[PDB]
């Protein structure tokens, strides 16, 4: 159906999916020249502590890694959020080429990748209600930005093998969603929406102002799943980025 | 606000010990992952020690003759340094992160931890 293709790509959107022209819509480029600083911020609170991982798995667009949400095992709780969010699976977002690929930009500044982290309010009951309301979600997104290995990701990409085609899905069990996060946790945030269809308006954004790296030959592997599944013709996910939309009204707030 | 006040450092001869404490206040040494760095004079901040409940981290050099624990009923993390060398002279500090993670914890980099303490200075004598 979509995709991030040239036929079906980010741009069509508005055809089937007419709420991709909301006034919340994510990615965004954050201005630093406009981000307004807010006294009600408080830091970053990422409780992974029992994060228990599942299964990796190619969905079609991007390859999830699904982790157990049955309670708080993973929670985020403080920063601009207002409640408590469970982490429910993480996946990554990158491009052709090293010099484009993630989809926030810096002051229109462009990064290798981007991870994101889903989170939903537990005040919902379960994630599928949780993504219906304007604050029913929170997304935590890291930066890959191309220089050194990163041993922590690697332990990811090395399994991709078991993922090539669509629909796809190999055990990936026991996994520190914290060996992704970056050191210093600064952090922009805004209300946005989904990145991708159905691209509800309703996840509270939070970027990480320091990026995680990436060796250019790893984001390298990234392009390597493809988009179709087995059986149908070979098709690579090369790119698969949405690029930033207008920040219309709203405001990007920064914990600095 | 969250408070983090160290003590019990001082002079000390070599192969001596002493242990450092760590008083939290509007914080919780058990729910997050933190530590302790040291800023010698002329040197860069350099990772000690780092824990996270049941999973503690040490500074390659510190390795095997320094520890780090918590007594949570009175939200003290504690350390505990041993044979101490006159290279450790210098000043240590409490750091207490917003981070619950074991993999995030072994990095062992409290000097990036957002909630810092004052440091106390350990002078080893020869
Ligand atoms: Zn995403």
């Amino acid at each position: 159906h979509w995709g991030y293709g040239k036929h079906n790509g980010p741009e069509h959107w508005h055809k089937d999916f007419p709420i991709a022209k909301g006034e919340r819509q994510s990615p965004v480029d954050i201005d630093t020249h406009t981000a307004k600083y807010d006294p009600s911020l408080k830091p970053l609170s990422v409780s992974y502590d029992q994060a228990t991982s599942l299964r990796i798995l190619n969905n079609g667009h991007a390859f999830n890694v699904e982790f157990d949400d049955s309670q708080d095992k993973a929670v985020l709780k403080g920063g601009p959020l207002d409640g408590t969010y469970r982490l429910i699976q993480f996946h990554f977002h990158w491009g052709s080429l090293d010099g484009q690929g993630s989809e926030h930009t810096v002051d229109k500044k462009k990064y290798a990748a981007e991870l994101h982290l889903v989170h939903w309010n537990t005040k919902y009951g379960d994630f599928g209600k949780a993504v219906q309301q304007p604050d029913g979600l929170a997304v935590l997104g890291i930066f890959l930005k191309v220089g050194s290995a990163k041993p922590g990701l690697q332990k990811v990409v090395d399994v991709l093998d078991s993922i090539k085609t669509k629909g796809k899905s190999a055990d990936f069990t026991n996994f520190d969603p914290r060996g992704l996060l970056p050191e210093s946790l600064d952090y922009w945030t805004y209300p946005g929406s989904l990145t991708t269809p159905p691209l509800l308006e309703c996840v509270t954004w939070i970027v990480l102002k320091e990026p995680i790296s990436v060796s250019s030959e790893q984001v390298l592997k990234f392009r390597k799943l493809n988009f179709n599944g087995e059986g149908e013709p070979e098709e690579l996910m090369v790119d698969n980025w949405r690029p930033a939309q207008p920040l219309k009204n709203r405001q990007i707030k920064a914990s600095f | 606000q969250v408070q983090l006040v160290e003590s019990g450092g001082g002079s000390v001869q070599a192969g001596g010990s002493l242990r450092l404490s760590c008083a939290a206040s509007g914080y919780t040494v058990s729910t997050y992952c933190m530590g302790w760095f040291r800023q010698a004079p002329g040197k860069e901040r350099e990772g000690v020690a780092t824990i996270l409940g049941g999973s503690t981290y040490y500074g390659d050099s510190v390795k095997g003759r320094f520890t780090i624990s918590q007594d949570n009923a009175k939200n003290t993390v504690y350390l505990q340094m041993n044979s101490l060398k006159p290279e450790d002279t210098a000043i240590y500090y409490c750091a207490g992160s917003t981070v619950a993670s074991t993999g995030w914890c072994s990095r062992l980099r409290p000097y990036d931890y957002h909630y810092r303490g004052q440091g106390t200075q350990v002078t080893v004598s020869s």
